[PDB]
């Protein structure tokens, strides 16, 4: 139906939005 | 919950002003996750 069309090219257009990847940081003797 | 525009209830993971769409805060955790994303850049190339 048209629910799914518009849905798909507004979840596309956030997934290309929000940031793909977030990198964790390294745990070290001092930083921790 | 996405078609009709209110937030989902399992994305909520902190404090939002009340009655948010769900197009602001996708915006605003954009945001946020970009900051994080700076703050993980700093500290791998950097130290603490």
């Amino acid at each position: 139906p048209a629910w799914m069309r518009t849905l798909h090219t507004t979840a596309s257009n956030w997934l290309h939005l929000i940031p793909q990847t977030l990198s964790h940081l390294k745990r070290t003797v001092e930083n921790i | 919950e996405l078609v009709k525009g209110i937030l989902p209830r399992s994305w909520s993971h902190y404090t939002v002003p009340a009655g948010m769409t769900v197009i602001q805060w996708v915006s605003d955790f954009s945001e946020r996750i970009k900051q994080l994303q700076n703050i993980s850049l700093a500290a791998a190339s950097g130290g603490a």
